[PDB]
């Protein structure tokens, strides 16, 4: 049974320059050192979202702070999503004790954030300033701004009552990560640690009004006056408790004036005590709803956990616990409810199971009751899951499928190229990184120097320089062979993608885990990054779903009826077969056969040969019956096509600028615009496969037959209606999907002026000078555009989204869900083929990219039926630009010959038709005036004799030619030619 | 046509140089940067599939295997704990008994500190639950940690103290002294002889090597005797116990300066010391170091004693060869030249 | 007050129409002088051209033209054949013509009595460059704008198809002999294959965008060099692939980049008019500057003389012939 | 001096307008200015001719002190790549201002003119060009400190100057 | 009292601009103790720092005293509807303006130049690129000088200029 949710998707953010932000640095000198003989408590994460973001006039906008703890070392980072907050990074230096994993609290005032810090054997209270205390105002359009960080004046750690040093008496016991830390009624600041006799030591702090003296408070099996009566007798449950009561776990509740302190030990013996009555009260048995394994002592001396969360919708607190057994872990929740006497007691509400795996991390969001939990297995598979405890006792916890980890076996030396495998490999993003291939550079070009922070095109360079001097420095053979050269080039890229993968797994390495109750968004922190989750599509999760939790997930989400949820599951698990079935090398030659210039049909009919000559495992038989076992694929067709097709027609609703609406400040962060582009790359790659293995299925059905199945009257023109539309969709993706994964260049801005002022110069349409902002780090084509185009419509998109879903006003609490699937309509709708706006040429053009451009065109043709004029007439202007005078007189023929039946000719109007004469005649004189620009009076006078031809309505013009004609053949000295061309 | 090859070993074309299918972190780059091997950084592979190196006062764990085309391995930065005297990587040792490329099935770790608390972690993937045990050592300082089969560990002191962890299902460790060494000509040495406790008059000795044969044997190299163990899985016995405190000395002593008349008077100075031990087709292999400090310049001789181990006991005869390699001698800190042997039938040394 | 001051007058010859596209001969096969086939608007002018430096007879600077043919659209495209003919009664010509038409042509014609042609398959966009792949003069290979190399023989068929991740921007033969192919990917990456086997034997791994032109030494398989934006990149393959002669060229846009056919360590490289006049420049190897430099009117087709270090270039009705250093 | 700070805080990369130094700006209006006056030396007479050249010399000046003024305005601090090129294609655009003057003639104007930036080459291919040796006297008895030999050996051995 | 310690760029620069540009117009009118104490308020003389708020607030009341006019002034007179494109001595009162706006910009120079927050400028953000302030400075400065010479060419010739 479930409600209404869906598998996630992990989508590397960490804005994309190569320079990160800078540390400001904070080093804390105490007194006191750490106490060892216990379990380890460094390599620790933790992280605190707003509750006053959205909106805009108010305190946050999608901000939110972490940190990461290492032995020594912290480093504090402030993260915005719609806005980048500079200077927002602080690194606190404790040489002496460590950061105990989970023992660092934020709470807020309305007047400054108090930060509560706790060690081994220290506790450090820290004041930081309020968002909203710093005013607020976000009236002026622009991108970045500034953080609460400033210098040294906005940290603080004085004060010897706020650092109080933890007494001898009793101190702390090493054998437990217990650490806990919070505020009384009365503003007081208590913190709670284990004992070492067993009990709880409390250091209470006054409240920021009064600074007196700090107190120390030894909570234990009972009031002191029961313990001086008991003091002169063995006593373990009414006086001083033993090692084995250690606590493990904390949690606090406060109530009215008092405050109920839930200690979950070693022993499995979750006890209860209170802060005023300095005493114990219920000690429950918590080994009643778990399994009872002799597996769990050994593992409850670090691996439990405990979560607390405090609803105040009903003003009801529910604990979260884990215990670890190497067989098997366990969930348990837990709601208080209080009494008639002041004293809260736990129920039991579900015992979620778990497997082995150590629980990293696990949170629970009661603003939808979801829980979400993260675990590291045997293998580098770290997995990260949800699910709900008031819907099932099992629960089929929904995955999320982390980001794509690099592939193993690419192609095998002696036989077949593995270098350029392996750059396709290396050069695939959500993957790799920046800093991977730096220091892989720097291992390469060796030395003791460190080479960091270069853009991306100097990084691919410098990998290729690196890569061949190595081989270089390997071989000393004189006569080349082919065996030798792809050994040395196999074992020269293998050692750079392992070091890059090493390095990948490295900074994947998971800690925690940040989960955001108002926008709805779940955060994950690696090694020294900060990754997104996102809920993917509904045939994307079904297709990333195998049948295991296919069978668990409802058919009410799936789709409406019954009949089509099932015809969509067998679809799903029948794809999922190919995909299967269909290996490396298949996928390879099916690459190879996309990639050439060949039918898409005939392309998927040889696939399915082969396929049919190369079966022996009946998997098409099972194919074939789950085929004939579903009723009607004709409306779970209809819906596949429904959910993926796009397509706005004209171009009356495009917007090039920035329209001042209150607007532009919406998103266009760097953080935003990574996540965008990541999570397009990722649909890009699955829809790929996804319509590969629907166009193999169709086909496969076709060949089989359509006349066996209920309701064949509308099924066989069905599909030989929709197998073009198929292959033009799949084609379509599959561009998509090589321009997601191709690179670009990273030269500075000014390269861009210097081009577009030539282009100018020259006069050349469509040629606008747009200005944004680049990236030092990775630089793709895809990005360019998103950052060129959707940075400037986002105020139309927005203004679309507001009347479409939510509130009308910039005051919206923005639907991430609604607002990705939004963006990917927008962006398909744009992509369309069916639709103009030839932008990715005109980009192309102003960076000169001749090669990119012949790479893109070389794939649009066989997609491409519209702007067939405006493509020659770009691929003319880059044949100009680069040298090839005859192929850009040839494609300025073939443009100017089919100039009345293009979009985005006839859009562009009062530039190149119409004007005042003809359209012929006025592209005409376009291209010649476009010529006297450039140059070549031999070129200009053959463009002048080619528009004389339809310069017949304007004897100035003819006149003019003339005229012009004249003065060319003047220039270079042909008298001959001259007194020819005066004579007509 | 030949296969990739090494800058330096141009020249080289009977033993070809190939990379292993997989390199090194980053992590290592950084350290080495932060401080180059001319410091004491001690690196440690493992034939089950992985690597790792201990340096300053962290640990850096990578997974390595032969691949046609590279594979997926494993990056970890296992933090090295604290209150130790110096920094090595045999303190910590994995358990791998896979050869496949995901080798990361049965793995786990035992830091040890020179203190006596271990902690025992088991995987190098499960952060979140380690065991800390109380070994029979009150201050004493480890030396080094050997992995035997049944997922066990060994640790050694300084004064060669032989304890064994073993695993349970439940997450316990049991620790186990081994008996050190019962000898033939000395006092008892049944007895337990644990420091921090009572005392036997048995061999003592600093251990040298340790060498962990996949014929279910155990060779302990110190700087007086040679001990052969047998570890099943929760049983232990001391099989072998051969003394070489001065027949291997004098036969080394003859091998290298067997030609002067005051032999009486020049052996009174050299002090051997047995540096490495192999084992081979041939059977055990011991690489020893002799010098005189009495003779200008300390030239540093290595002799290789090779013994006849018939997978267990080894016989009764000695081929004693005394072999040098350059007269200049690179050290970072120490002299160090060890020498290396792939399988157990192979006559390759390195 | 700096004064740069080039030209471009040591051989001219006035035309007709623009000159876009100039070729030689690779390689020395008897013959009698040297072939000269220029492509204009739509006329195809074969001729024998003979300078005053090799023939006596000839003062300052004349031409035969043996061939006049008219063409549809625009030559784009020359492949000459490295076994070709030009005595023995009668020259024989045998060389590969493509164009916008999508089309490639084989013209031999034999005692100059007749001219047969094929109908090749051309490529999807445009035909980008073509060679003779053979010793002898047989096969020819084609690239153009669909990533597919294809060799095809001079009966008319298919002969072999060599795929690829990015389109072919230049495809050249070895006029020594020696069963390799250059061809260069627009993805910065370039592949050679051998004949004898069908399979790639050496392949460059050096991803640089955006490429203009690339050439490799016709008496060393090592040095090759490529042209990228505004500088001129020469490695040694399969050496290293950093910049061992990395120089700037021009100040605008390039258009080609070319061997001299006779010496070995000498190219040339042609602008385009970007904001004034072409520049041409022939270099030497392992020199920080220009061993020639001159100011061209636009620089479109570049080739070298086997002979003598002979270069050729081509503007609007305008030829000009170039002497350089040996 | 009074609003910008010397040897402070200059970014190579954006460069000043109005008064700028390279490409673009006023050096194309100049050019075509000079352009435009090239059509009336050949109808004029000598005094004419004079006046007109002293007055392009002036310009000229007034034009090199403005180019010396920007480039010790424009610093360094981190982009020295940046400013290279920005000096190469700056000295590029001064060689091509250089033209007319050299097409009408004037080779002690253009002297006079060139002399007071720091350029030796074309000083030297001036002086070897014409029969005036005192130009090339005093020019090397003011540039001795700058080692000016090499170029005149250099031009004497390309020009066939051997003798 | 007066708020202190803002951020780049939203009302907080905002207000920093508007306060300076009041310390300054003080200044000019001769108020040294309202102007010592709007500069203490804002920003003590006594912090170093290179202050990017700082750096944006200086090119900002540069922008708008290139794009305006300062307090008392006669530019009121014209500025209150009683002109539209032409009026009696509209080039006298152009030329005094630009006259007054040059003198604002030396005054505020040399106050900056006083109180030390010179040192302190740096750098800013102008068009999505990195501009220095000494560079928009010049590049200001360059252009009133150009507007100044235009307006007193076009006093003489006015068709081509008013073109």
């Amino acid at each position: 049974s479930v409600n209404l949710e869906r598998s996630y998707m992990e989508l590397i953010g960490a804005e994309r320059e190569t320079s990160r932000r800078n540390f400001r640095d904070l080093s804390l000198r105490p007194d006191v050192s750490l106490v060892i003989g216990g379990p380890k408590y460094s390599d620790c994460a933790g992280g605190y979202c707003y509750n006053e973001s959205g909106s805009l006039l108010s305190a946050t906008r999608n901000r939110f702070i972490h940190w990461t703890s290492y032995a020594d070392t912290l480093e504090l980072v402030e993260l915005s999503l719609d806005i980048n907050l500079l200077n927002n990074a602080v690194r606190l230096k404790i040489l002496n004790c460590s950061i105990l994993p989970g023992g660092v609290h934020i709470c807020e005032t309305q007047n400054n954030i108090i930060v509560l810090i706790l060690t081994n054997q220290t506790v450090h209270r820290l004041i930081l300033p309020h968002p909203s205390r710093m005013y607020r105002s976000e009236i002026i359009s622009d991108s970045h701004i500034q953080s609460i960080f400033t210098d040294i004046g906005k940290t603080n750690f004085h004060d010897p009552n706020n650092t109080y040093v933890i007494p001898a008496i009793p101190g702390r016991a090493p054998n437990s990560t217990a650490s806990t830390a919070w505020l009384s009624s009365d503003g007081e600041a208590l913190f709670a640690l284990p004992s070492v006799s067993g009990g709880i030591l409390v250091i209470k702090m006054p409240p920021r009004d009064m600074e007196g003296l700090v107190t120390i408070a030894e909570l234990k099996q009972s009031s002191v006056m029961q313990r001086l009566l008991t003091g002169w007798m063995p006593s373990s449950i009414r006086g001083d408790p033993g090692p084995a009561h250690l606590p493990v776990s904390l949690a606090v509740h406060t109530l009215d004036h008092d405050s109920y302190l839930f200690a979950l030990c070693q022993d499995h013996k979750l006890r209860m005590w209170s802060y005023k009555d300095q005493m114990c009260l219920m000690v429950a048995d918590m080994l009643e709803y778990v399994p009872v394994s002799k597996d769990i002592r050994q593992t409850a001396g670090t691996g439990h956990k405990l979560r607390l969360a405090y609803s105040d919708t009903l003003e009801i607190l529910y604990l979260g616990v884990y215990l670890h057994t190497p067989r098997q872990g366990q969930f348990c929740v837990f709601q208080l409810v209080c009494t008639e006497s002041n004293r809260y007691s736990l129920e039991h509400t579900s015992s979620i199971f778990t497997n082995q795996e150590t629980l990293i991390d696990f949170t629970f969001t009661l603003s939808s009751m979801n829980i979400w939990a993260l675990w590291l297995d045997d293998d580098n598979q770290t997995v990260m899951k949800h699910i709900n405890f008031e819907r099932n006792q099992a629960g089929h916890w929904n995955p999320v499928f982390v980001n794509p980890l690099p592939d193993d076996d690419l192609a095998i030396g002696d036989e077949q190229e593995p270098q350029e495998a392996y750059l396709e490999c290396l050069f695939a993003p959500g993957r790799f990184t920046i800093a991977a291939l730096q220091k892989a550079i720097q291992i390469l070009r060796k030395g003791s120097g460190r080479v960091l922070d270069l853009s991306w095109e100097e990084l691919k360079k410098e990998v290729t320089l690196t890569v061949e001097k190595e081989i270089q420095n390997a071989v000393v053979d004189y006569d080349v062979s082919q065996e030798e050269f792809r050994q040395i080039n196999i074992e020269n890229w293998c050692k750079f993608y392992t070091c890059c993968l090493q390095y990948q797994e490295t900074l994947s390495r998971p800690l925690a885990l940040v989960v955001h109750p108002n926008t709805n968004m779940v955060c994950l922190l690696r090694k020294g990054f900060l990754s997104f989750l996102a809920p993917c599509s509904s045939v994307e999760h079904l297709y990333l779903v195998p049948g295991e939790h296919l069978l668990t997930v409802d058919e009410s989400v799936i789709c409406d009826d019954v009949d089509g949820a099932s015809d969509i599951v067998s679809l799903i698990q029948c794809l999922h077969m190919i995909a299967d079935y269909i290996t490396e090398d298949m996928a390879y030659q099916m690459e190879s056969a996309c990639c050439h210039p060949q039918s898409p049909e005939r392309v998927a009919e040889q696939i399915l040969e082969d396929l049919i000559a190369n079966d022996i495992d009946n998997i098409m038989e099972n194919i074939q019956n789950k085929l004939q076992d579903i009723r009607n694929p004709i409306q779970a067709i209809s819906f596949l096509l429904q959910n993926m097709d796009y397509e706005t027609n004209m171009d009356m609703e495009q917007s090039q600028h920035n329209v001042r609406l209150n607007l532009s400040t919406l998103y266009g962060s760097v953080t935003a615009s990574s996540v965008v582009c990541q999570a397009i790359y990722k649909i890009s790659a699955t829809r790929f496969l996804i319509c590969r293995d629907l166009l193999i299925l169709q086909h496969l059905l076709l060949r089989l037959g359509d006349m066996a199945l209920v309701g064949a009257g509308q099924l066989l023109h069905s599909q030989q209606e929709l197998i073009p539309r198929a292959a033009q969709l799949l084609l379509s993706y599959y561009m998509i999907r090589w321009g997601s994964q191709c690179l670009a260049c990273a030269v500075p801005v000014d390269l861009l002026e210097s081009n577009l002022q030539h282009l100018s110069v020259l006069e050349l349409s469509d040629s606008q000078v747009e200005k944004r902002r680049y990236t030092s780090g990775i630089q793709t084509i895809v990005e360019l555009f998103f950052e060129d185009v959707g940075r400037k419509h986002f105020p139309q998109v927005f203004a679309h989204l507001f009347i479409q879903s939510g509130s009308s006003q910039v005051h919206r609490s923005l639907n991430w869900a609604d607002l990705i699937h939004r963006i990917t309509s927008y962006l398909l709708q744009l992509l369309w083929p069916s639709n103009p706006n030839f932008q990715f040429a005109e980009c192309l053009m102003r960076n000169c990219q001749y090669t990119q451009l012949q790479e893109y065109v070389r794939l649009l043709l066989p997609w491409c039926q519209v702007n067939v004029g405006s493509c020659h007439f770009m691929l003319a202007q880059c044949y100009l630009v680069a040298g090839e005078g005859h192929k850009a007189l040839d494609c300025f023929s073939q443009a100017a010959s089919e100039v009345e039946r293009e979009d985005f000719l006839e859009k562009l109007i009062r530039v190149e038709e119409g004007e005042s004469v003809s359209p012929r005649l006025q592209y005409y004189n376009r291209v010649l005036r476009l010529l006297e620009d450039v140059g070549l009076p031999e070129l200009v006078i053959q463009l002048a004799t080619i528009a004389i031809s339809e310069a017949s309505d304007d004897w100035r013009s003819q006149a003019a030619l003339r005229t012009r004609i004249f003065k060319h053949h003047l220039d270079m000295g042909h008298n001959s030619q001259a007194y020819d061309a005066l004579t007509q | 046509s030949r296969v990739y090859l090494h800058p330096a070993a141009s020249e080289t074309v009977n033993y070809n140089v190939q990379l292993f299918g997989s390199s090194l972190p980053v992590k290592v780059m950084e350290a080495l940067s932060n401080a180059s091997a001319d410091e004491p950084m001690a690196a440690c592979i493992h034939e089950g599939g992985w690597a790792w190196l201990a340096c300053n006062d962290r640990l850096i764990i990578w997974k390595i295997s032969h691949s046609s085309s590279a594979k997926l391995m494993v990056c970890k930065e296992l933090p090295l704990p604290l209150s130790d005297s110096e920094w090595s990587a045999d303190l910590v040792d994995i358990c791998a008994q896979t050869g496949d490329p995901a080798a990361a099935q049965s793995v786990a770790l035992m830091a040890a500190t020179p203190e006596g608390s271990s902690r025992y972690w088991p995987n190098i993937l499960h952060e979140g639950t380690y065991i800390e045990s109380y070994t029979e050592f009150g201050s004493s300082l480890c030396a080094f940690v050997t992995a035997v089969k049944g997922n066990s560990f060994i640790l050694s002191s300084e004064k060669n103290q032989l304890v064994r962890l073993t695993p349970d299902a439940s997450g316990k460790m049991n620790q186990r002294v081994l008996p050190q060494g019962q000898g033939m000509l000395s006092g008892i040495g049944r007895r337990v002889s644990t420091l921090f406790g009572i005392l036997s008059p048995a061999v003592e000795s600093t251990l040298c090597s340790v060498l962990w044969d996949k014929g279910d044997c155990f060779y302990t190299l110190t700087d007086s005797s040679i001990n052969k163990w047998d570890l099943d899985d929760t049983s232990e016995s001391q099989v072998l116990n051969w003394d070489m405190s001065r027949v291997l000395r004098e036969y080394i002593s003859d091998a290298i300066w067997g030609s002067e008349s005051d032999y009486d008077d020049i052996k009174a100075g050299i002090n051997i010391n047995y540096l490495s031990l192999n084992q081979n087709c041939d059977g055990l292999v011991i690489l020893s170091a002799a010098w005189h400090p009495g003779d200008n310049p300390c030239q540093i001789y290595y002799t290789l004693v090779t013994v006849k181990d018939e997978g267990y006991n080894i016989s009764d005869e000695i081929t004693v060869e005394v072999t040098q390699f350059n007269p200049v001698f690179q050290a970072r800190g120490m002299q160090l030249c060890q020498l290396v042997v792939p399988n157990f039938s192979s006559q390759a040394c390195y | 007050m700096k004064q740069d001051s080039a030209s471009n007058a040591t051989y001219t010859v006035d035309c007709e129409d623009y000159v876009h596209v100039v070729e030689f001969n690779p390689f020395d096969s008897g013959e009698a002088g040297s072939l000269l086939a220029y492509g204009g608007i739509s006329y195809v002018v074969i001729a024998s051209c003979r300078f005053q430096e090799e023939d006596s007879t000839v003062e300052g600077i004349e031409f035969k033209t043996l061939k006049t043919f008219h063409h549809g659209e625009r030559v784009v495209a020359i492949a000459w054949s490295p076994e070709t003919r030009c005595d023995a009664l009668l020259p024989l010509l045998r060389f590969a013509t493509a164009a916008g038409d999508k089309k490639i042509r084989i013209f031999t014609s034999d005692f100059q009595d007749k001219n047969e042609y094929k109908v090749i398959e051309g490529h999807s966009g445009y035909i980008n460059d073509l060679v003779f792949c053979s010793p002898e003069g047989t096969d020819i290979a084609s690239v153009g704008d669909d990533h597919t190399c294809r060799i095809w023989d001079l009966d008319g068929k298919q002969i072999a198809m060599f795929i690829l991740r990015s389109p072919g921007m230049s495809v050249a033969w070895h006029p020594e002999g020696a069963f390799k192919l250059m061809v260069a990917e627009k993805t910065g990456t370039i592949r050679f294959y051998d004949l004898t086997t069908h399979q790639a034997i050496l392949s460059l791994e050096s991803v640089q965008v955006p490429l203009m032109s690339a050439d490799w030494c016709v008496r060393n398989t090592l040095r090759i060099g490529a042209v990228a934006g505004n500088d001129w990149i020469i490695w040694e393959m399969p050496r290293s692939s950093y910049p061992q002669d990395n120089k700037p060229a021009h100040a605008d846009r390039a258009r080609m980049f070319r061997w001299s056919k006779c010496n070995e360590n000498v190219f040339a490289t042609t602008g385009y008019p970007g904001k004034m006049k072409s520049q041409i420049a022939i270099h030497h190897l392992a020199h920080p500057q220009p061993i020639l430099i001159g100011t061209a009117p636009v620089g479109s087709g570049l080739s070298w003389h086997r002979r003598l270090p002979l270069c050729v270039v081509g503007g609007y009705r305008k030829l000009f012939f170039w002497l350089t250093e040996m | 001096s009074l609003y910008k700070n010397e040897s402070g805080i200059q970014e190579p990369e954006h460069v000043p307008w109005t008064a700028s130094s390279g490409t673009a700006g006023i050096r194309s209006v100049v050019t075509r200015q000079h352009g435009i006056i090239l059509k009336v030396y050949p109808q004029a007479d000598s005094g004419l001719r004079t006046i007109l050249i002293e007055q392009l010399a002036a310009l000229l000046n007034y034009l090199l002190d403005d180019y010396v003024t920007q480039l010790k305005s424009i610093d360094k601090l981190a982009n020295e790549e940046r400013y290279n090129i920005l000096e190469m294609e700056y000295a590029q655009k001064r060689s091509e201002l250089l033209s007319p003057l050299l097409i009408l003639g004037q080779y002690a104007w253009a002297s006079n003119l060139a002399e007071k930036y720091c350029d030796f080459d074309i000083l030297v291919q001036i002086c070897e060009m014409t029969d005036n040796q005192s130009r090339l006297q005093r020019y090397m008895t003011l540039f001795a400190e700058q080692n000016f030999s090499d170029f005149l050996f250099r031009w004497y051995l390309e020009k066939g100057k051997r003798g | 009292a007066v708020v202190k310690d803002s951020r780049p760029d939203q009302i907080a620069h905002d207000d920093k601009t508007k306060h300076l540009k009041a310390a300054f117009l003080r200044y000019c009118r001769k108020d040294i103790l309202g102007a010592q104490s709007m500069v203490d308020s804002l920003f003590s003389d006594s912090d170093m720092e290179p202050d990017d708020e700082l750096d944006l607030a200086v090119n900002q009341i540069s922008v708008d005293l290139i794009d305006d006019y300062p307090a008392s002034d006669p530019r009121w007179a014209e500025s209150v509807p009683e002109e539209a494109a032409g009026f009696s001595n509209t080039s006298l009162i152009l030329l005094h303006q630009l006259e007054d706006k040059m003198k604002a910009h030396s005054f505020f120079v040399d106050f900056l130049h006083q109180v030390g927050l010179f040192s302190r400028l740096s750098t800013c953000q102008t068009k999505g690129m990195l501009v220095a302030t000494r560079l928009l400075l010049s590049e200001h400065a360059e252009k009133l000088s150009a507007a100044i010479v235009l307006k007193n060419h076009h006093a003489k010739l006015p068709v081509l200029v008013n073109s």
